């Protein structure tokens, strides 16, 4: 019966593993590991999760010049 | 229209009779007006569309004018009215506007 | 610029705003747009005068891509060399481009056409008594080149190995090398009685490729790209029958050597006494004055200590002046020492036949100096809609990985990562479902996988046979 | 929904309207019919912005278009007479002014040519002209998906009986209007209750 | 849409404001022309009789297959307060609105109109070369600044703060610039008549000042709808709020005036096409290699193309572009959704793409007539790539709120979770993890429930 | 060219035409309608053009009656009796549109059943048979000149819209049944000309 600051996020298990490992890199991302589909990322770092998730998925994208 | 199944009598309507009067008497075709002939009107009779300059070439002037004079009422018609009066209609508005 | 002020939306065109070209009044009939920046040609195929421009553009240009409505072509130096080889000069090329283009042809494009087409055919490589000479019609062209002098009417002899160096240097300079074989007037090489059998029919795209090769009545060295099953082997047979000189065919495998020998003996009137095979098991040569030899790139370019009899066969191949070489799968020619097979064999005409003219390094462009310019490219969609090749439905099936496999994929190095994304169970399920569905549809299915362990695991899981390198023949 | 062309075939015969005035207590019923038609055409133009109006008058010696006026008169002209007030809606007001000026010109012309008496009614020819105008506007199609509708304002007045010679043209008009899906409305302002041909 | 939007606004207008609005004949004429055909037919059948009309007569007028449209027209007129029901002698009797009836009858027959259609001074300017050019210049200026091309000329600060107070045209001052929104690109999607109507409706929404009188504002708008292009009108027939809004519409481009504070003004072509509407420019070709060839010479359409197409070259007829990942992500980060991008591509698809799609559909129906497929005018490969880029933008969606856990008793967690489900702010719940989550707007209710 | 067309239409004369008609629409439905020289195939577009012909013929000639016979598998098949209701003929043509055309055509069998159908037709009502012939040869059970003579004796006028080329038996049948008039044997050129032929077939002879 306690209260905290957090933001729920929907993801497939691939993005779940990605945000868990970016939490392991920088521990101030997810408050707790929740389910295979739902997580609780930090509201002050939601935009950082967006930006670094796009950058980390950019290695899976072929970009012709 | 069907034959009566109880007394072997043919049952039609007035419109069923009238659908073939244009096959009985047809409309005489509209005459192409001469280019040098004096033109009665600048617009169609039953349509009042313009007859344009129709200069086919530089010195064509009023060559092959789009007027179609009727043989009876001497009224000029455009190409759309010439097709329409001979195909969809079957009667000449000039010939009926003529007060015989 | 034609005294035309930039518009408000000229900002995001990085000096590509070509609105200064005044539009012609009859631009609806003309199907072409000329880009002055890079020589790109934009063709509309739905307009009239479509194919009448398309043959002209495939003559003078290399197509980047040929979709349904709008085609793109590139004005290229090699394409202009092909145009002046087949007999189109600067005047009528510029005139037809001007008449067929909506916008006027720019002065930069006209000057590029003039510069590319001019100085053509001045330097030539000829082979005289198994010895490479380079010859110029003008005397000063010999004396102007002085940087790469590999010297050994006006002509001088170059070394056997330095032929590619000379060709690269003359491509860097504005004097490109002319490599065309006049097999009518070449009487010093012994002729062959090889000819096509009367029961052999040649498809129109094969005819177009061979017309590009023999357009001016002389055999031009170059590359023909045709899909698998489109008859590149038959194009090779027909080119050999057209040249009617001694033919050497270099393949990538011994089964390809056997196939090429069988295709010659099936489609053309070449005798088995005139045909020879240089492989591991077969090393006897034809005893006639001219004929066919089919061998492999590895056997020809084996710098290892080869056997005595194979050394004798190599001496025979080197000492003969060959009239025609067919390089099957020419994409492997730019390799480290597959490159030297075009030097160790002094052939007058060189035709490279392939389906896959790509390499993952930048050495694919060295084929213009090894074999010759890109003579012909088949339009695969046109062949598919004509029914010459199959109509394939290409699809990419996305298999979402499981959580455990993705975690392990993240916490491993690249070599384990490859096997770990190959071995995910979602691809098992998708492949098994597709196998079942197409087996119900009655299809012959080939499941390609380079990973041998993955191939074996999928085959044992699905109950289907597997073939890899260590399997017995 | 969709705009329409309302073509009004109005039979302004001096003989028939004089007999109607003599039968009724009032005089000059042509004015009342004409002003009711003017308000009705303004109503039709108020129904939709893009809809169109044509009027054809069938007088004693032929037919004449009332709105729009003849293009020869358009090229020659404009003496804007003050029958209709100028403070009303202009998009109705040009239509109304052209209609009333053509009414005045037609009445002046048949006052000049009043001596010739004809037994040949031109209602069928006017309806045929209206059908040709409907076909013309439908084929021109400057406004897409234009419907059309004929309204016939005729008067019997108990003087002219049923005319046999009109049977064939009215039947042909029926077939043409049925082909073009153009309804034909008939208003008969008179004493004789039955008009079989226009009823059909 | 257009008629639906103006009908919704006129329904939101209160009843006495509507009765004051029905004074001018031109406003009544425009409002009448908004109505559905059965409503219009009943209105004109009921104008010319001063006595009473029942609903039973109107219901007998309609056929059996048009009863739904009859109900739609009756509800539309009742919401617009053009019909007054009366309950006497057991029959629900209907009156037309008296002010609307008088004004419509005056507009039809001609009479007293208190210059609701203006006055003409017979001196004119050329419509196509000057009036259309001015109106087009103002519209191109407003849409060019709106799509964000570099402009030497920017519009007036009145429409600037209109655009920043509107739903579309987001703006930041940390960067100091404006962004096109989802409805901002939708605005470019519909036709310019509905664009002008939605701009005018948002302007009507934001005018709350005492300097603007709303009935006079709508009188001026519907009067401009009633007027004609190419001939002049006097300002002297207008009130002062209509004068200053004549200046505002001069800034917009709906009306042209030769000089500021002039006695004479000239309505433009947008004033007439405000009422109703009436290879093409901007028609574009899409290929499977994501190449775009757009037959557009208009800088507006080139600029709108640049919001999601990586432009490469430009000719007089057509522009070269390529639908690339970073350009589509630019549009998606600007909020232009994949559905409306594909809608723009369909609406500007080329007739040659149309006929090739027709040929493909003909071959598909002659091969497999059992199933029917929609007309795919543009390549499904590029359509699926656009939707896949939308999905790769929207891989994760974030909601912020509170999670209540560490409950020793499951009954209290179940009570809190069912309370959250009842108040409708719950997103997830589970007893196995003992966790339920709520939104930020729903945090306060559960917080006061737990505190009390 | 427009003046040449007007010259070709100048020959206008109020010919007396039989208004009350009894038309027998005979359609080839043999293997020759499997040819793909017409889009999408001969049988399907002849059925569709015949549906349009039924609508146009009953629009312009209401009083007239019509029956529908097809030629299939060496026999003539009646698909609708002679009646004045166009809806039954539309339904019959729609039913025949599904089935697959196969067999060898039989002009004699088609003409014999047409003669049987036109036998109870009254004398005031004209007797006409419009044959859409797709093949170039016909397989007859007996002599076809006897059938042609019987048609001439029964006063049945035959007009044939051929598809491929001019067949002499069809030309002689049209000539004999139309009293030396060789203009009643028509062969199409294009789809527009076939539509023009079906539109010409609705006017009274
Ligand atoms: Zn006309
Ligand atoms: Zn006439």
């Amino acid at each position: 019966a306690r209260a905290r600051k957090g933001a729920l996020v929907q993801c497939d298990p691939s993005i779940k593993a990605l945000i868990l490992q970016i939490d392991a890199k920088m521990s101030d991302i997810v408050l707790e590991e929740l389910d295979d589909t739902h997580l609780l990322v930090n509201p002050s770092k939601v935009e950082f999760v967006k930006h670094e998730l796009n950058r980390l998925l950019s290695k899976n994208i072929y970009n012709p010049m | 229209p069907t034959v009566c199944p109880c007394c072997d009598l043919m049952l039609i309507l007035s419109t069923h009779l009238a659908r073939s009067y244009h096959h009985l008497m047809p409309l005489k075709t509209f005459a192409e007006v001469p280019t040098t002939e004096k033109f009665r009107s600048e617009d169609c009779f039953s349509c009042q569309s313009r007859f344009p300059i129709l200069k086919n070439h530089k010195n064509g002037k009023l060559l092959t004018s789009s007027r179609y004079r009727c043989e009876d009422c001497k009224q000029e018609f455009c190409v759309d009215c010439d097709v329409f009066i001979h195909e969809i209609l079957h009667n000449c508005p000039g010939c009926e506007s003529k007060p015989v | 610029p034609a005294d035309f002020v930039p518009d408000s939306v000229s900002g995001m065109f990085r000096s590509h705003d070509f609105s200064y070209l005044r539009l012609r009044p009859d631009h609806a009939s003309r199907p072409l747009w000329i880009s002055p920046s890079d020589g790109r040609i934009i063709l509309e195929s739905f307009s009239p005068l479509a194919e009448q421009a398309q043959d002209f553009l495939v003559t003078i240009a290399e197509p980047i891509s040929r979709p349904s409505h709008i085609h793109e072509y590139k004005i290229t130096a090699y394409s202009l060399y092909a145009a002046v080889s087949v007999g189109l000069e600067t005047d009528d090329i510029i005139s037809v481009l001007d008449r067929l283009s909506k916008v006027p042809v720019a002065e930069s494009i006209i000057n590029f056409i003039k510069g590319a087409t001019i100085s053509y055919g001045k330097v030539k490589l000829v082979i005289k008594h198994n010895r490479y000479f380079v010859e110029t019609t003008q005397a000063d062209i010999l004396q102007m080149l002085l940087n790469d002098s590999v010297i050994g009417v006006h002509s001088f002899e170059i070394a056997n190995e330095s032929v590619e160096v000379v060709k690269k240097r003359c491509q860097e300079i504005d004097y490109p090398v002319l490599e065309e074989y006049d097999f009518r007037n070449d009487h010093r090489n012994p002729d062959l009685d090889i000819d096509l059998k009367p029961s052999t029919q040649i498809r129109p795209y094969q005819e177009k490729s061979l017309s590009k090769m023999f357009g001016n009545g002389r055999a031009r060295s170059g590359i023909i790209v045709l899909p698998c099953g489109a008859g590149k082997t038959l194009v090779g047979i027909t080119a050999a029958c057209t040249i009617k000189k001694s033919v050497i065919v270099l393949c990538t495998s011994s089964v390809s050597v056997m196939q090429w020998r069988q295709q010659f003996l099936q489609w053309c009137t070449l005798q088995p006494e005139n045909c020879a095979v240089f492989t591991s098991d077969n090393k006897e040569m034809f005893q006639t004055e001219s004929g066919l030899v089919v061998s492999t790139y590895s056997m020809v370019a084996n710098t290892r200590n080869r056997s005595h009899d194979s050394q004798k066969v190599m001496d025979f191949l080197t000492g003969r002046e060959w009239g025609f070489i067919i390089l099957d799968e020419v994409h492997v020619v730019p390799a480290a020492m597959f490159r030297r097979v075009v030097s160790t064999i002094a052939a007058h005409a060189k035709l490279g036949l392939t389906a896959t003219l790509v390499r993952e390094d930048d050495k694919i462009g060295d084929l213009n100096f090894l074999i010759g310019p890109k003579l012909y490219e088949a339009n695969w969609m046109e062949l598919s809609q004509k029914g010459h090749i199959a109509n394939v439905q290409c699809a990419e099936v996305w298999c979402p990985m499981t959580a455990e496999f993705y975690q392990e994929y993240l916490r491993e190095t690249a070599r384990k990562r490859m096997l770990l994304y190959i071995m995910n169970p979602t691809k098992f399920q998708a492949c098994q479902f597709l196998i079942q569905y197409h087996e119900r549809r009655g299809d012959k299915i080939i499941v390609f996988s380079d990973n041998v362990y993955a191939l074996q695991e999928y085959a044992l899981k699905m109950g289907k046979p597997f073939i890899y390198g260590s399997t017995p023949q | 929904e969709s705009p329409s062309l309302l073509t009004v075939i109005i039979e302004i015969a001096p003989k028939l309207w004089t007999t109607f005035d003599e039968e009724g207590n009032e005089k000059g019923s042509i004015i009342k019919v004409l002003e009711a038609l003017i308000v009705f055409l303004n109503a039709h133009l108020a129904f939709n912005s893009a809809n169109k109006v044509a009027v054809i008058a069938a007088y004693s010696q032929g037919i004449k278009y009332l709105y729009p006026e003849s293009t020869s008169a358009l090229k020659a002209s404009r003496s804007d007479l003050k029958i209709i007030n100028s403070d009303m809606y202009r998009r109705f007001r040009n239509v109304d002014e052209t209609l009333v000026e053509e009414i005045y010109k037609l009445f002046e012309l048949e006052k000049k040519q009043i001596e010739q008496n004809s037994q040949r009614s031109t209602l069928a020819g006017a309806m045929s002209a209206g059908l040709t105008y409907v076909n013309r506007i439908s084929k021109e199609s400057v406004t897409t998906s234009l419907k059309s509708r004929l309204l016939v304002l005729t008067c019997g007045s108990g003087s002219s009986k049923d005319e046999i010679f009109q049977y064939i043209p009215i039947m042909n008009c029926i077939f043409s209007a049925t082909k073009m899906k153009c309804p034909i409305d008939v208003v008969k302002i008179g004493g004789s209750k039955e008009s079989t041909f226009l009823q059909q | 849409s257009l008629k639906h939007s103006v009908t919704q606004y006129l329904e939101e207008i209160p009843q006495q404001v509507q009765n004051r609005l029905y004074t001018s004949p031109a406003t009544c004429l425009a409002i009448y022309r908004i109505l559905p055909p059965l409503a219009k037919f009943f209105i004109m059948a009921m104008v010319f009789n001063e006595n009473e009309v029942p609903l039973l007569d109107l219901d007998k007028w309609v056929n059996s297959n048009g009863k739904l449209q009859f109900q739609n027209a009756i509800k539309s007129m009742k919401s617009l307060h053009l019909l007054i029901p009366n309950k006497s002698s057991g029959t629900l009797m209907i009156n037309l609105n008296p002010t609307f009836k008088i004004s419509l009858r005056n507009a039809l027959t001609g009479g007293e109109v208190q210059n609701s259609f203006g006055v003409v001074v017979e001196e004119n300017v050329v419509s196509l070369d000057l009036l259309d050019e001015y109106s087009a210049n103002k519209w191109e200026t407003i849409l060019h600044f709106m799509v964000g091309t570099p402009l030497a000329k920017i519009p007036s600060e009145k429409v600037l703060n209109l655009l920043k107070h509107s739903k579309l045209m987001e703006e930041v001052n940390s960067t100091g610039e404006f962004k096109i929104t989802n409805e901002g690109f939708q605005f470019l999607l519909q036709e310019i008549n509905s664009q002008l109507w939605t701009l005018l409706l948002q302007y009507l929404k934001m005018i709350e000042t005492s300097k603007m009188d709303l009935v006079d504002v709508l009188h001026f708008i519907f009067m401009l709808g009633a007027l004609e292009v190419g001939k002049a009108y006097k300002i002297d027939a207008l009130s002062e709020t209509q004068r200053i809004m004549l200046q505002d519409m001069r800034d917009y481009g709906l009306v042209f005036q030769k000089h500021s504070n002039d006695s004479i003004f000239y309505p433009t072509k947008l004033a007439l096409m405000l009422t109703s509407d009436t290879i093409p420019d901007g028609s574009l070709i899409v290929e499977t290699n994501f190449k775009i060839y757009s037959y557009s010479n208009s800088p507006l359409q080139i600029a709108v193309l640049s919001l999601f197409v990586h432009l490469k070259a430009r000719f007089v007829n057509m522009v070269l572009g390529q639908i690339t990942r970073e350009s589509i992500r630019r549009a998606l980060t600007n909020g232009i959704t994949a559905d409306q991008i594909i809608a723009y591509l369909e609406t500007h698809a080329h007739p040659q793409m149309r006929r090739l799609a027709e040929e493909k559909l003909e071959k598909k129906l002659e091969l497999d007539p059992n199933c029917k497929e929609p007309l795919q005018v543009l390549p499904p490969t590029v359509v699926d790539q656009i939707r896949l880029w939308q999905l790769e933008l929207d891989r994760v969606i974030t909601y912020e709120g509170s999670l209540y856990s560490d409950f020793e008793t499951s009954q209290e967690y179940n009570l809190l979770s069912k309370y959250a489900q009842d108040i409708g702010v719950l997103l997830w719940k589970d007893d196995k993890k003992k966790k339920f989550f709520i939104s930020k707007e729903g945090n306060s209710q559960v917080l006061d429930f737990a505190k009390r | 060219e427009a003046r040449k067309k007007r010259t070709a239409k100048k020959n206008i004369t109020p010919y007396q035409r039989g208004i009350i008609r009894s038309l027998i629409l005979t359609l080839d439905c043999s293997e020759a309608m499997l040819e793909k020289d017409l889009r999408p195939n001969r049988h399907a577009m002849i059925i569709q053009y015949a549906i349009d012909f039924v609508h146009e013929f009953f629009d312009q000639n209401p009083i007239s009656q019509m029956g529908i016979i097809i030629m299939r598998n060496g026999l003539a098949q009646l698909v609708s009796q002679v009646s004045g209701n166009p809806q039954d003929h539309i339904d019959a043509l729609k039913s025949i549109r599904k089935q697959e055309p196969k067999g060898n055509p039989s002009l004699q069998n088609a003409l014999e059943m047409a003669r049987g159908l036109l036998l109870p037709v009254p004398a005031h009502c004209t007797r006409e048979v419009l044959i859409v012939f797709g093949s170039l040869s016909t397989t007859d059970p007996g002599d076809i000149h006897q059938t042609i003579d019987s048609l001439v004796s029964e006063k049945i006028r035959v007009k044939v819209l051929g598809l491929s080329a001019q067949v002499a038996i069809c030309k002689e049948l049209c000539k004999a049944t139309n009293y030396g008039d060789e203009s009643f044997y028509k062969i199409l050129l294009d789809e527009t000309h076939l539509k023009e032929l079906f539109n010409e077939a609705v006017t009274p002879l």
